[PDB]
C-alpha cells in the first residue's frame, strides 16, 4: 500500500 | 585517489551489493569537482539509493512496531536509525549543493535537482519538528525546478522527466497530503507520455515503460 | 549486559534485517557465559548466517569477476585486492562464531540436542572457512571433524525425522560434495538421511518436511 | 548448480 518511486538510475 | 579507479571499485562494490563502499567510492569521484558522465550519476544515484534504502525499510519496520524497558526501545532503536537516515540524507544533499547542482551543465540538471526533491522528501518522511516544514518546502522547491525544466528540455516519453513526474506525484501524496494533485500529476505524465509514445527511442523505451507502469500502478493504488 | 534487554533488541533487529545488530545482542547474551535456549540460540544463528551469508554472497561475485576478466590486469588486480578484502571480513566472522562455539557454546552445551546443534554449526563455520581457504587442510579436518561427531551423537541419541538431525545430514553432505569432491559419498549420506525419516514417517515434526525436501532437491540435482 | 543447505531454524 506504500506507492512506488522511480528506479535509481536512467 | 583516480577517479578511474574510485570508478571501477564503485562498478565492483555494485555486483558486490557492498554499497556503503559504493557510496565511499562516488562521494570521493563527485568531491574531485569534475561534472560527472551519464555512467558516473547513475553509480552515485545508485549507490545512495541503497544505502538510504536500508534505513528507510528497518526505520518503517521499527517506527511501526512503536506504534504498537517497552515502546521505549523501539524508539530508541527507531531514533539511531533516524539518526543514519538523515547523515547519509545530508551528505548527498551536501554533495548536490555544494558540486553537482551548481556544475551541471546540461539539462544533468534535472537529474539532480529531481535527485535534491528525493532525499529532501526522504528528510520529510522522518522530520519531526522545528525543521520539517524547511525540509518540506526545500523538496517542493527542487522538484518544481526540475519539473519546469524537464517540460522545456524533453519529450514526455523521456526517462528523467517520468522519474521525475512520479516522484513529484508521490511527494504530493504522501509529503504535502495532496491526493488530487498527486493523481493528476501522474495521470498528466501517463496520459502525455502515451499520446507522444512516437517520441520514445529503442533506448530508453524499457526504462520508460517501466515508469509508466508505476504512474499506473500509484493512480490505481490511490484511486482504489 | 542486560539480560533479556539483549534479546528483545536482537528481535527487534531482526525485524528491521540490521543483522550486524543482532549478532552483536546475541553474541552478549553469548561472552556472558550462561546457556541458550531455543529461541536465543536460533537467534544466534539467524544473526550470523546473515552477517556471513552477505560476505559469502559478495566473496562469490567477486570471485567470478576476479576469473572473467579478459586479461584485463588492472582489473583483475582490483578484483583481487577487494576479494581478499572481502575474505578478511569473512574469516573474522567464521573466526568470531567458531571462538563463541569454542570457548561458550560447545562446553556448556548438556544435551545431546545442543551439542549436535553447536557441533553442526561448527561445521558450517569451518566449510565457510574451506570455501575461501597451505591451511585448507586443516580447516576441512575441523569442519569433518565437527560434523562426524555431530553426526554419530545424532544417529545414537535422535529420531531420524528430528530436524536437527536432518539439517545436519543435509549441510555434512553439501560438505562432501562441496568441499571434498566426493558425490558418491554426499548422496549416500543424503539418501539414507531422507530413507530412514520417511521409514519413521510411518514408524521432531514441523519441520521435518522442509529439510527433507532439501534433501530430496539435492539428491535431485545431483543424479541429473 | 550449488545444493541448498540447512535453514537457520
Amino acid at each position: 500500500r506504500r506507492p512506488e518511486s522511480a528506479p535509481a538510475e536512467s | 585517489m583516480d577517479k578511474n579507479e574510485l570508478v571501477q571499485k564503485a562498478k565492483l562494490a555494485e555486483q558486490a551489493e557492498r554499497y556503503d563502499d559504493m557510496a565511499a567510492c562516488m562521494k570521493s569521484v563527485t568531491e574531485q569537482g569534475a561534472e560527472l558522465s551519464n555512467e558516473e550519476r547513475n553509480l552515485l544515484s545508485v549507490a545512495y539509493k541503497n544505502v538510504v534504502g536500508a534505513r528507510r525499510s528497518s526505520w518503517r519496520v521499527v517506527s511501526s512496531i512503536e506504534q504498537k524497558k517497552k515502546q521505549q526501545m523501539a524508539r530508541e532503536y527507531r531514533e539511531k536509525i533516524e539518526t543514519e537516515l538523515r547523515d547519509i540524507c545530508n551528505d548527498v544533499l551536501s554533495l548536490l549543493e555544494k558540486f553537482l547542482i551548481p556544475n551541471a551543465s546540461q539539462a544533468s540538471k534535472v537529474f539532480y535537482l529531481k535527485m535534491k526533491g528525493d532525499y529532501y522528501r526522504y528528510l520529510a518522511e522522518v522530520a519531526a519538528g522545528d525543521d520539517k516544514k524547511g525540509i518540506v518546502d526545500q523538496s517542493q522547491q527542487a522538484y518544481q525546478e526540475a519539473f519546469e525544466i524537464s517540460k522545456k528540455e524533453m519529450q514526455p516519453t523521456h526517462p528523467i522527466r517520468l522519474g521525475l513526474a512520479l516522484n513529484f506525484s508521490v511527494f504530493y501524496y504522501e509529503i504535502l497530503n495532496s491526493p488530487e494533485k498527486a493523481c493528476s500529476l501522474a495521470k498528466t505524465a501517463f496520459d502525455e507520455a502515451i499520446a507522444e509514445l512516437d517520441t520514445l527511442s529503442e533506448e530508453s523505451y524499457k526504462d520508460s515503460t517501466l515508469i509508466m507502469q508505476l504512474l499506473r500502478d500509484n493512480l490505481t493504488l490511490w484511486t482504489s
